[PDB]
């Protein structure tokens, strides 16, 4: 869990 | 969200949208696994609401979304509707979500975790963008 | 509501500092964040407040309530997941 | 350095939470902020960290130091004005 | 500043720029009144440095800036150069700043003030914008 | 002090 396969970019 | 920024599609993979038979987005939720949804208790979910996963644009006709039936609504009985204290409901799905590059679970903390003041965290949503 | 999924970065505050804004309304199973120039609003309820810890995103709050008006100078009130997580473990366990 | 004056909004953190990043480097007359997705950098030193209180902007920190690299995940270290303000009053007074 | 935004010109009226005979912007400072400048001690100001007020764009030839001489450098002797503890220097001007719509003083806290963790404050500068 | 004559907009 917790590690999106597509990186959130902030 | 007021003053947000558009997210990168599929990047908040646990982010579901609560909708009604009408197709109205009424609240959000988070996937904690394949059969289980977390949301607020005040959102007042019922079994005729649909958990919608893998959404980016409620306007698209072309996304590969999952419309999933609610079987049970687990309203925390420590929910104090006057107070809005302990505002959490679990939603058990009638059909398990299929996990993918865009549908995944968020991690839960253990009760003894610390999250200090001044920490930069992140919030997601389809909330009013302007009042 | 916007068609597109929005996001926002923002700070957790203490309950103490939080009752500087909300007072006795702020209880133990609630966690505050914002007052930063961003605000959660009508339509966001149930949605997450995530913090990354040891490389992963942990559900730290559930969007609850705040400024009638989504004032971005007023901190949003969220459900505090640490205080409700045993209930969740207890529920998944039974059903 | 940019030609144009930049600004950034960001959160004060506690010393405690601050020594979670900087440890024994963090002393009493220093105040931490950032780790938000913004960072002060080389060229900002001496410049202000302002917070508004009762309608006015108060000098709460002086840009001091931080991440060699201006990492925006690392909190900036600032001078803590509350701890130095008597010295300032004492100096303006004598000269 | 990393990830800043361009300020509205004249809007951080107390924000001065420290420059050298060469005209190099080396640190920032804040006006606390018309004769007195606050900055870091580590910035190592000298009397041949010039306090520059009312600047927005160091590139402009057309702003109504004030180039002001430093008379004295008051380095806090509690400054611990090894530690970087108590990092503050006062600079007394040889010529008083003229206050205007764009040159004004910042307020100072009393020593007994509280600034709680999680508070959104603001920082200004001409600092590296990218490392 | 503290009240710019030109409002900072955040
Ligand atoms: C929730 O999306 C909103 C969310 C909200 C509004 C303002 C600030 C932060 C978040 N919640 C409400 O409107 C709630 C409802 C009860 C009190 C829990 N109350 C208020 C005023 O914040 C929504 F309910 F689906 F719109
Ligand atoms: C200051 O502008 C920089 C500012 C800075 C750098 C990184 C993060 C935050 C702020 N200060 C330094 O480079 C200082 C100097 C001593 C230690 C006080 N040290 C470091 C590494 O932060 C400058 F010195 F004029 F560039």
């Amino acid at each position: 869990c917790g590690v999106p396969a597509i990186q959130p970019v902030l | 969200i007021v003053n947000g920024e558009e997210a990168v599609p599929g990047s908040w993979p646990w982010q579901v949208s609560l909708q009604d038979k009408t197709g109205f987005h009424f609240c959000g939720g988070s996937l904690i696994n394949e059969n289980w949804v977390v949301t607020a208790a005040h959102c007042g979910v019922t079994t005729s609401d649909v958990v919608v996963a893998g959404e980016f644009d409620q306007g698209s006709s072309s996304e590969k979304i999952q419309k999933l039936k609610i079987a049970k609504v687990f309203k925390n009985s420590k929910y104090n509707s006057l107070t809005i204290n302990n505002d959490i409901t679990l939603l058990k799905l009638s059909t398990a979500a299929s996990f993918s590059q865009t549908v995944s679970a968020v991690c839960l903390p253990s009760a003894s975790d610390d999250f200090a003041a001044g920490t930069t965290c992140v919030t997601t949503g389809w909330g009013l963008t302007r009042y | 509501t916007p068609d597109r999924l929005q996001q926002a970065s923002l700070p957790l505050l203490s309950n103490t500092n939080c009752k500087k804004y909300w007072g006795t309304k702020i209880k133990d199973a609630m966690i505050c964040a914002g007052a930063s120039g961003v605000s959660s609003c009508m339509g966001d309820s149930g949605g997450p407040l995530v913090c990354k810890k040891n490389g992963a995103w942990t559900l730290v709050g559930i969007v609850s309530w705040g400024s009638s008006t989504c004032s971005t100078s007023t901190p949003g009130v969220y459900a505090r997941v640490t205080a409700l997580v045993n209930w969740v473990q207890q529920t998944l366990a039974a059903n």
